[PDB]
RNA sequence: GGGGGUGAAACGGUCUCGACAGGGCCUUUGGACGUGGGUUCGACUCCCACCACCUCCACCA
RNA sequence: UAGCGCCGGCCAACUCCGUGCCAGCAGCCGCGGUAAUACGGAGGGCGCGAGCGUUACCCGGAUUCACUGGGCGUAAAGGG
RNA sequence: AGCUAGUUGGUGGGGUAAUGGCCCACCAAGGCGACGACGGGUAGCCGGUCUGAGAGGAUGGCCGGCCACAGGGGCACUGAGACACGGGCCCCACUCCUACGGGAGGCAGCAGUUAGGAAUCUUCCGCAAUGGGCGCAAGCCUGACGGAGCGACGCCGCUU
């Protein structure tokens, strides 16, 4: 699974892999750790950010 | 082998058309300096040397311009048999762009097809060329001679010194044109401190190295400095020994092309674009906005305008990356002449400062110049 | 580290007044007259008939928040009260008591314990000769509390320690208030503590 | 070269009965994408906000090649409609509670993105069983 | 750092038929074929420089 | 210097707007279909504090391999 | 689900510090197995350690004790002791020197590199102490060890 809202996953980057089932998907047993590799952490993101791969946005 | 600095150091290479002689040049200069004094090096009692060897293609500018912005001047090699051709036309004008101090020349290949004026003619229009770049053309030296002959005689004899053959002689007419004009210049080892980073290497049983011109300031076995830029977030780490053309170097003064020794790192972590800045100054950003003049037709290349969505690459020390031109608001548009400020996003990170002259290269031909203004990232 | 911001805050919320300040928080604005509700955007509503936990939890958060120390602090010190000989839900008390910046305040220096806190750590505070910057220091039968030569001519240890001329000190106390002297006589039991908190559901809390 | 693309799922749920076909706003990016088949019209019902109609909800898988270029894939796309084509739309939308939408997608003649809208009969309540013993006693709990 | 490879049909001719937008009811130009730009009267087609993948070489201060 | 997790129930901590089975959450039950205390942000609150959360693994809960301490007419379980 | 021929035992030997099928001739047909032999998979064992009301369950990282190994594998020599981590002979793999005929070597010591991986540290300072080896002794050697370094990895204390 690719958490958070959108992604930036090619059809062939290198990801790390978590674990966590999504009881919703069949056969999908592994949440895919956001923030690491090619695996953005999600843009705009400002709450749950520690478990969405974004860091803390300067307050600008 | 411990370094022991003693004569002033110098950095310069060589640049030219294809199969003019570069390559065997220095390989000449090399075997006839090193005869006296029991990317190259040689000490020429009055200065120490290091030659780097623009070896390419237009398919491998990528280098050429790196290479350029360092040394503080370069040696032309134009072939007697030849003259002038498009990729000594070109050099010469990134000679110019990249900004060299003085450019020594070397008529090579003068062995070969003997002509009362193709000499004279040649060089007359070696010096015109140059005239046409806003260089020194009359004022700056032209040697002639034939590098393979020097490095031949050399190989029959590594011991000919100076005099003992007309051939290795014109290697040494060229030595001391460099020796004198060609300036030594200002180092500016006051300020922090800072390198651009070349060329990344892993040496067995040690470890990465990363080599660059040291830029300002100096960096000593044991001090502590952060690779900033291209990578998510900068690395501080410390430095494990400074060496120079395989010597121990002690400490390495600015304007030294060195490599260093970056304790704990993994060869991923570093790369050519980054630089080895010593913490606190620098830091890698995306935005910004600057002044940056645009050429027109007559140089650079860009004979119309360009809107802001343009992606132009923007040249900063040792790489460059693509960006996007933010026009600011009411401009709507830039024309070949005048300097124009507006705000660029880079797709990746780099390192940056206060006052930081770029360039900007599109379609192959250098589209315009910059500062940068103020830091938004 | 322990809190450090609005406490006149935790006074309501519990709803049981609480002094971590001292004057104002003893004054007609301890916060709590005026607002002897919890605090947000809500606090005076419909408080939902509380849940066994939300009590126990209540009960150890009361008591804990009425001394700074830290969860970490405060459980550690229960777990090893659990262990100790006899009954907990009064020897747990008998060491957050033996709390220096505690036993400190229980005898003046500070009009509360806050600022019992900053009062050791700056090595005002001393312990049988030597001084000790360790609020934790868990005080024994006897050691009294004196404080400095450099800390006396102070424009607050005056003010602070003449609210003593007349106020008696805790009754396991004593207190020389020239030489600014006093020990600690014996271990506190439960009344003497007569805390707005029921030790037993705290006893409890940490169960489950 | 791109096969019909069709919205199955909603051919049969509302009843049809008049049709418009017009062109939208592809970021060719995802004209890519298309090109390919890889989407869906699946939860996608189209409207115009103000007086222009924006196909809204219709997923375009990212064009792998396109790397960071690619919009988002439910994106609120724009159609292309006759100005008197675009008003008896907007007359039946306003007016009344039936939908417009993707019917099924394609390529004409000339060779570009070319959606089929379609009338929706709209309607479907959609059932949503009802309240829960524990909430009920917890309310009572609270509230007295 | 470079070489090659993949960015639709072994293909120079209109215009999304259309709505938004700038000139000249109908003509029309822009936008959309990874992004940024050139060249053409005119490009999905043709050069360029980028981007992301792929693949083959290079690389010990 | 102050951060991080959580605020539908289990579980301590509620409101406005945005979205409209979309985007998304998720440990279980389950939320999301145009007033969402469950999604995203904000305000506020709770827990904890140089830490806070996630993931994996062991025991616990699980008298759910039961010796302590289980069962077998119809729930799994009497051998033709 | 059956296993076994040096297999089980015997007489006499060979061997070792010493018993012994440990090895060898010769004689006999024996030995073991549902109380699980043989075979397969996994695994270094304990003191302890985590959990648990407990009986249990899980674990064996650090520190102490035993065992096994030292690139894979065989062998002995020396010696009180080894079939020997930085000793030797030999085959194998691999890398390195060569004047191409034969040489040098083994980090699972310390520190360091690279590979693998989610991930694991300084080419450091000192023999002052403690311990060891050698020596009458002074003393030499001791990457044991006493320390410093890096990492919130953990516990305890501390601050804003
Ligand atoms: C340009 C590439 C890399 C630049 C890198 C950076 O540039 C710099 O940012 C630099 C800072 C000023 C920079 O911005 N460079 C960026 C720009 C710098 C521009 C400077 C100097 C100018 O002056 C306005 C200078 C060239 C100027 O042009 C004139 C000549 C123009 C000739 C044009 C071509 C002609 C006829 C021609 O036939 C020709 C051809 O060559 C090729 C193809 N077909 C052609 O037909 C004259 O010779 C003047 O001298 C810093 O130096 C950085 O440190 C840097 C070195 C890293
Ligand atoms: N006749 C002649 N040929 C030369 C001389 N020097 C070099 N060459 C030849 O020039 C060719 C290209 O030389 P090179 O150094 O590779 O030029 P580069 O292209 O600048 O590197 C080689 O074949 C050389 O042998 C010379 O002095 N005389
Ligand atoms: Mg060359
Ligand atoms: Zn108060």
């Amino acid at each position: 699974y690719i958490p958070g809202e959108g992604h930036n996953l090619q059809e062939h980057s290198v990801v790390l892999i978590r674990g966590g089932r999504v009881k919703d998907l069949p056969g999908v047993r592994y949440h895919i750790v956001r923030g690491v590799y090619d695996a953005a952490g999600v843009k705009d993101r400002k709450k749950s950010r520690s478990k969405y791969g974004t860091k803390k946005p300067k307050e600008a | 082998g411990e370094f022991v600095r003693t004569k002033p150091h110098v950095n310069v290479g060589t640049i030219g058309h294809v199969d003019h002689g570069k390559t065997t040049l220095t390989a000449a200069l090399t075997y006839v300096a090193a005869a006296e004094n029991p990317h190259v090096e040689y000490e020429t009692a009055k200065r120490h040397y290091s030659h780097v060897d623009c070896p390419g293609h237009a398919d491998y500018i990528k280098n050429m311009i790196t290479g350029a912005a360092q040394m503080d001047g370069a040696i032309l090699v134009v072939s007697a048999a030849d003259g002038p051709m498009p990729q000594t036309r070109e050099h010469i004008l990134l000679a110019r762009q990249v900004g060299v101090p003085y450019i020594v020349v070397f008529m090579n290949k003068v062995d070969m097809v003997d002509d009362p004026e193709l000499l004279d003619l040649v060089e007359m229009e070696v010096r015109d060329l140059l005239n046409q770049y806003e260089f020194p053309g009359d004022e700056v030296p032209v040697i002639r001679g034939s590098a393979l002959l020097a490095l031949e005689e050399m190989h029959k004899n590594p011991k000919t010194k100076r005099g003992e053959n007309e051939w290795v002689d014109k290697i040494w007419e060229l030595l001391d044109a460099i020796d004198e004009y060609i300036p030594t210049p200002v180092r500016d080892v006051d300020k922090p401190f800072l390198m651009p980073v070349e060329d990344v290497f892993t040496i067995t049983g040690r470890g990465t190295v990363a080599t660059g011109r040291i830029e300002r300031g100096k960096v000593k076995v044991g001090d502590e400095v952060e690779i900033v830029g291209l990578a998510p977030e900068t690395r501080k780490t410390v430095v494990t020994g400074v060496e120079m053309h395989r010597k121990t170097l002690q400490e390495g003064i600015a304007g030294d092309n060195v490599g260093l020794l970056l304790r704990g790192v993994s060869r991923e972590e570093v790369e050519r674009g980054q630089v080895l800045a010593k913490p606190g100054s620098i830091t890698p950003h995306t935005k910004f906005e600057a002044s940056v003049y645009i050429l027109k037709k007559e140089e650079g290349g860009r004979h119309t305008g360009f809107f802001t969505g343009y992606r132009p690459q923007f040249y900063f020390r040792t790489t460059d990356v693509t960006g996007v031109v933010r026009l600011p608001q009411g401009v709507e548009m830039v024309m070949p002449g005048d300097n124009v400020t507006f705000t660029v996003e880079l797709i990746k990170p780099v390192a940056l400062e206060e006052g930081l002259r770029f360039a900007i290269r599109e379609g192959g031909r250098t589209v315009g110049a910059g500062v940068v203004t103020k830091i938004l990232e | 580290g322990r809190y450090i911001g609005p406490v006149c805050r935790l006074c309501r919320r519990e709803g049981v007044k609480l002094y971590l300040k001292g004057e104002r928080c003893y004054s007609p604005k301890c916060a709590m007259e005026r607002r002897p509700y919890p605090p947000g955007q809500h606090g005076q509503k419909r408080a939902r008939r509380p849940s066994d936990y939300a009590v126990r939890l209540r009960e150890k958060q009361k008591l804990r928040r009425i001394y700074g120390i830290s969860e970490r602090q405060f459980r550690n010190l229960f777990e090893e009260a659990s262990k100790k000989k006899g009954v907990t839900g009064s020897v747990f008390l008998g060491l957050l008591e033996s709390r220096l910046d505690n036993v400190v305040y229980r005898l003046g220096f500070a009009v509360s314990r806050r600022q019992a806190r900053q009062l050791v750590r700056h090595g005002h505070i001393t312990v049988n000769g030597r001084r000790v910057d360790l609020p934790s220091y868990r005080v024994r039968p006897g050691d009294e509390i004196a404080v400095a030569e450099k800390s006396r001519n102070l424009e607050l240890i005056r003010q602070n320690l003449e609210a003593m001329k007349g106020r008696k000190v805790g009754p396991w106390l004593s207190l020389d208030v020239e030489g600014m002297k006093g020990k600690f006589l014996r271990l506190p039991d439960r009344e003497d503590l007569a805390l707005p908190v029921n030790e037993q559901l705290v006893i409890e809390f940490y169960s489950r | 070269m791109a096969p019909v693309l069709e919205n199955r799922r909603a051919r049969h749920d509302y009843e049809i009965l008049e049709t418009y076909e017009a062109g939208i706003a592809l970021k060719g990016t995802e004209v890519k994408s298309l090109r390919a088949g890889k989407v869906d019209f699946t939860g996608s019902f189209a409207r115009f906000e103000d007086g222009e109609l924006y196909l809204e909800n219709l997923y375009i898988a990212p064009y792998e090649k396109g790397s960071y270029a690619n919009v988002d894939p439910r994106r609120k796309r724009k159609l292309l409609l006759h100005k008197h084509e675009l008003r008896r739309l907007l007359g039946k939308v306003e007016q009344k509670g039936l939908t417009l939408v993707p019917l099924k997608i394609y390529f004409n003649e000339r060779g570009y993105a070319k959606v089929l809208l379609g009338l929706a009969r709209g309607k479907k309540a959609y059932e949503k069983r009802r309240e829960d013993k524990k909430e009920a006693v917890r309310r009572a709990l609270e509230e007295l």
